[PDB]
DNA sequence: TGGGAGAAGGAGC
DNA sequence: GCTCCTTCTCCCATCCTCTCGAT
RNA sequence: AUCGAGAGG
């Protein structure tokens, strides 16, 4: 669609970060508290940007700014789809797999 | 259940030198040929080797089962459609204890070998606080068996079923006493 | 109460033990006596001291 | 305190009364359950002696 | 000295604890369901 | 053939019977396996197969097809069954909880 | 009297005696007792050379490393009102200590086993 | 007014005392029982 | 008054299970409430719809 | 537990009839429904009272607390 | 009865028929959250503490527990504990909401790390009632 | 993880 | 150009409720 | 909160 719906607008350039009460830091218990995989996802997409941004001010070598580069992507879309098929998934510092905003839509337990 | 029990672990090798020594032929020197009536000994799984006679193998070895030489734990199957003799001596087995019937020709029929004497003792030896299960165990009156040695037993439900006016109320028996 | 039993076990074995009642007709009821949780005209009091010596 | 068995059972002195009528089904107040016959099956009760068959 | 104890212990101890057959950063093993709380309501149970 | 011949030889005084009347619970086939016999056993459609090598316990010799043998329960729950029927009797009716616990989900799959 | 045939009722005469011997949960506590005293050394045996070699290792009675304070006896009333975990030190004769096993109840490393119904009523242990 | 398991000191026991008992070095206390009279209800 | 069926009357043995209605029942009047979706929380225990 | 005071069934008191059932089950050899019928208990509802418990006080008795 | 119901005597079950007593152990201990700091088992404040639960504090003792012997009902504070700050913050440990009894035992122990922690046994009666399962 | 789709890539006329 | 043609990737799998653990 | 267990219709 001209209006709604373009192709160049299938690859993310900008991308949109939810407010805090998409990810609100559950505090359950009294001092065990913790922010949501959400916000360190986030926090993961940061470093790699800032990772890229800092190689490209010092033009590195390009075989390692492509490194960078697949590293964001990886971090990008898991942070969309952790149940990519045929690829290692993205892990919190527990071990486990972080709850992706696609795992979060489905399922018998999901939003909808 | 009750009588259930799960085999610990036993050393295999006591066994194999017993197989050496009983006449079984070891795999190095065994041909396909010249020996089409040979049994195919294994023992936990692994192919041993090929004794001729199986019969006497099977004998000696549950004599020595039912002596204490081998360890009751340990299940002996021999399948004489595929002329297979199989040993296991691994844990995790689960097997349960029963009584033994033999031929006993002098009292004609067949009888369980262990009688009331041996109840008489062991209910001396409740009574006391000598003859132990371990006694029962140690005299072939009472044999462990597995699941995979159930396949080569006929087991008899009641000591009456195999021996060779009617209430109407008790219930249908077939006892077709094989 | 130092025994294994529990407080309320033993009251309710208190309460099954059937006392003399032939002049129970002379007492009052506990909700017509102008009287508190004790008295003398609309109950009887008892006392059971045991220890194992 | 005093009491009446309706609030607890603590308050009942009658253990058990057996109260029976008509020991012979006269009056076929009960239709006896039997698989040959009703009269052998079924025990002859002792008030039985106090009225004629 | 020069030997960590606790890598046995802590180890012996979270499984066992847990169900999880497993080191903690492990979750493919049989977990979850080997050690369970004992059921004391009644001594058949 | 053998429950009929029990039931119509039952008094009408009898309990049991009355409930089958009204309807309010029981019907033939309970007064069937309560009074004459239990009858056969089968598992998923098809009658005890040989668990074992060419029999199904090991008290039965080999290549016997004789009804006993594959699961017939000649007695009824008041003669009870022997443990040969026993056992057959529990095979069979294990068949009724794992419907109920396993293929319900096969069924509301088809609902929903 | 002495050879005469088997009745129905004499087999709970073998049974009475089977569970005398056995018991309920001997199909736990004998293959723990196994673990103990041989699995445990055969795995320490195998490939423990760092070529430094461990050899001989020691199971200590179930005690209790107090905090600022001289290990005791742990009894496992202890251990359960303590919150306490139930378990023996073992000796690697390299003796090092290496870690604690926690011990099955009524095996051969629990006081336990070692007690009488006296003892175990003393111990505030249900026979 | 706390009793250990082994043996019953019957202690004092205030905050400085802590927790402990002197006969016994035995780890459990239980803090006797409650002065206030109880009143149960017979049925 | 008799009845006229007879009925089946003896002692039976009978076990009183974990499961009664003190601690089954439960309703709420608005109680606590979910931090993420807003919605009532889960459970009994904790004043749940 | 200790001894079942009166009769759920009917009421009749059973509470004081549990150490003469047991000198007569031991001191008088009797059986069960000897004893059980000369202590007075006809009908089989206060009969299965003491027929059937189980006097766990005595090990209850047992602990040191 | 119907519908695979029963019918109970109420006489019978006023003489002791499938009565039994239930035992429920709270447990609460006090630990470090630092190097150089402790929590404390004490009676909490009404003025000093952060947080309060609304249950009645009137039972506790001084060291913020309860003796056996005291009935406990509802909401009621058992083990009664007020943590700092890293003025005061409240961590007292309160009944169940639709359980009461009476206190039975009270143990109060060290732990492994020399901490205190206490240990609270309630003790209660239930009477068997329509709508139990048997 | 157990069957199914649907889809895809490949051979053959 | 069908003709398939076998070979692959693929998403599922009843409902509600209770309690107790371990992090 | 997460995870897991066990249990009821
Ligand atoms: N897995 C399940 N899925 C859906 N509903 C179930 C499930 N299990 C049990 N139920 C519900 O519980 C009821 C089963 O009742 P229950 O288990 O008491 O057996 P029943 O049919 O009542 O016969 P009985 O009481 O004699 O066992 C069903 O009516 C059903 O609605
Ligand atoms: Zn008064
Ligand atoms: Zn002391
Ligand atoms: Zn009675």
């Amino acid at each position: 669609n001209e209006v709604f719906s373009r192709p160049e607008w299938m690859i993310l350039t900008c991308l949109p970060v939810p407010p805090p009460p998409v990810r609100p830091s559950i505090s359950f218990n009294e001092s065990q508290r913790g922010e949501d995989d959400l916000t360190f996802k986030l926090a993961d997409i940061l470093k790699a940007n800032i990772s890229l941004e800092t190689l490209e001010h010092n033009g590195a070598p390009h075989h390692a700014i492509e490194e960078a580069e697949s590293l964001l992507q990886f971090h990008v879309a898991t942070y969309m789809d952790n149940d990519i098929a045929g690829q290692p998934q993205a892990l919190q510092k527990s071990g486990r797999p972080v709850k992706s905003i696609r795992a979060r839509l489905k399922g018998k337990e999901g939003r909808i | 259940s009750l009588m259930s029990c799960i085999s610990v672990g036993t050393d295999p090798m006591p066994i194999i030198t017993f197989l050496s020594e009983w006449g079984m032929e070891p795999l190095e020197d065994y041909v396909p040929h010249q020996s089409p009536d040979a049994t195919r000994v294994f023992v936990n799984g692994v192919w041993h080797g090929v004794h001729r006679n199986p019969a006497r193998l099977m004998e000696t070895l549950r004599t020595l089962r039912r002596k204490g030489d081998i360890n009751p734990e340990v299940s002996m199957i021999r399948d004489i459609r595929e002329k297979e003799l199989k040993i296991f001596t691994d844990a995790g087995r689960v097997y349960r204890p029963l009584f033994i019937v033999e031929d006993d020709e002098s009292l004609g029929h067949k009888e369980l070998k262990v009688r009331k004497g041996h109840i008489a003792k062991l209910m001396a030896t409740e009574y006391q606080d000598e003859y132990t299960w371990s006694s029962l165990l140690n005299e072939g009156l009472v044999e462990y068996i597995d699941a995979e040695e159930e396949e080569s037993i006929l087991i008899a439900m009641q000591p009456e079923d195999l021996e060779p006016d009617v209430d109407p109320a008790k219930r249908i028996r077939v006892s077709h006493h094989a | 109460n130092t025994t294994v039993l529990a407080d309320e076990f033993i009251a309710h074995r208190l309460g099954l033990i059937p006392l003399q009642s032939m002049d129970i007709e002379q007492l009052e009821y506990s909700r017509d006596c102008f009287c508190e949780d004790h008295c003398d005209k609309c109950s009887v009091v008892l006392t059971l001291q045991a220890f194992g010596e | 305190k005093k009491g009446i068995a309706k609030e607890h059972a603590k308050w009942g002195p009658a253990a058990a009364i057996e109260f029976e009528y008509d020991p012979w089904n006269k009056l076929k107040h009960t239709d006896y359950w039997y698989e040959q016959d009703s009269a052998k099956e079924w025990p002859q009760s002792k008030n039985c002696e106090y009225e004629d068959p | 000295l020069a030997i960590n104890a606790k890598t046995i212990t802590s180890g012996l101890k979270y499984a066992l604890a847990t169900g999880n057959w497993g080191e903690q950063k492990k979750a493919m093993s049989s977990r979850a369901g080997v050690s369970q709380v004992l059921n004391r309501y009644t001594y058949s149970s | 053939k053998a429950g009929r011949l029990a039931e119509v030889n039952l008094k009408d005084l009898n309990n049991v019977k009355q409930m089958v009347m009204a309807g309010s619970k029981g019907s033939f086939i309970n007064i069937a396996q309560m009074s004459a016999c239990v009858g056969q056993q089968s598992v998923e459609g098809k009658r005890i197969a040989f668990g074992f090598v060419d029999r199904t316990l090991p008290h039965f010799s080999k290549d016997d097809y004789s009804p006993e043998s594959k699961g017939f329960v000649e007695n009824s729950y008041l003669r009870g069954l022997t443990p040969q029927e026993f056992f057959f009797h529990a095979m069979g009716g294990r068949e009724g909880l794992i419907d109920t616990a396993v293929k319900t989900a096969e069924t509301g799959y088809i609902q929903r | 009297d002495e050879s005469a045939p088997i009745t129905a009722e004499d087999s709970w005469a073998v049974i009475s005696a089977f569970f005398r011997e056995k018991g309920l949960v001997s199909q736990q506590l004998d293959s723990f007792n196994q673990f103990v005293d041989y699995t445990l050394q055969d795995i320490i045996c195998e490939d423990s050379t760092l070529i430094i070699s461990f050899g001989k290792i020691y199971v200590t009675k179930p005690m209790v490393n107090e905090s600022d304070g001289v290990t005791h006896a742990l009894y496992p009333q202890e251990a359960r009102l303590r919150n306490l975990t139930y378990s023996s030190g073992l000796f690697v004769d390299v003796k090092v200590f290496i870690g604690r096993l926690p011990i099955m109840l009524r095996s051969k490393n629990c006081y336990l086993s070692e007690a009488t119904e006296s003892d175990l009523y003393k111990l505030k242990e249900c026979p | 007014k706390y009793i250990c398991a082994e043996c019953s000191s019957k202690l004092s026991l205030s905050r400085t005392d802590a927790v402990r008992c002197k006969d016994c070095g035995h780890r459990i206390l239980l803090k006797a029982r409650t002065k206030r009279l109880v009143q149960f209800e017979a049925r | 008054k008799k009845l006229m069926a007879q009925i089946f009357f003896g002692p039976t043995y009978y076990q009183r299970l974990r499961h009664m209605v003190d601690d089954k029942i439960h309703a709420r009047a608005r109680g606590p409430m979910q931090v993420l979706t807003r919605q009532p929380v889960e459970g009994r225990s904790r004043d749940g719809g | 537990m200790i001894v079942p005071v009166r009769c759920f069934s009917c009421g009749k008191v059973v509470g004081d009839k549990w150490e003469s059932y047991l000198n007569l089950l031991q001191e008088d050899e009797l059986d069960e429904g000897t004893a059980l019928s000369r202590l007075g208990l006809k009908r089989y509802c206060c009969r299965r009272m003491i027929l059937t418990h189980v006097d766990l006080i005595e090990k209850f008795l047992r602990y040191n607390p | 009865n119907q519908e695979d119901s029963m019918i109970m005597n109420q006489s019978s079950i006023d003489r002791g028929l499938f009565r039994s007593l239930f035992f429920r152990s709270y447990m609460d201990q006090e630990k470090k959250y630092g190097m150089s700091i402790t929590e404390t088992f004490e009676k909490p404040q009404r003025t000093n503490t952060l947080r309060m639960k609304h249950g009645t504090y009137d039972k506790l003792d001084d060291d913020g527990l309860i003796a056996p012997g005291v009935r406990v009902s509802g909401e009621d504070v058992i083990i009664g504990k007020t943590t700092p700050i890293s003025s005061k913050r409240d961590a007292s440990t309160p009944l169940r909401s639709t359980e009461n009894g009476i206190v039975d035992q009270v143990l109060v122990t060290t732990n492994q790390d020399g901490l205190k922690f206490v240990k609270v046994r309630v003790r209660t009666t239930k009477i068997p009632q329509i709508g139990d399962k048997f």
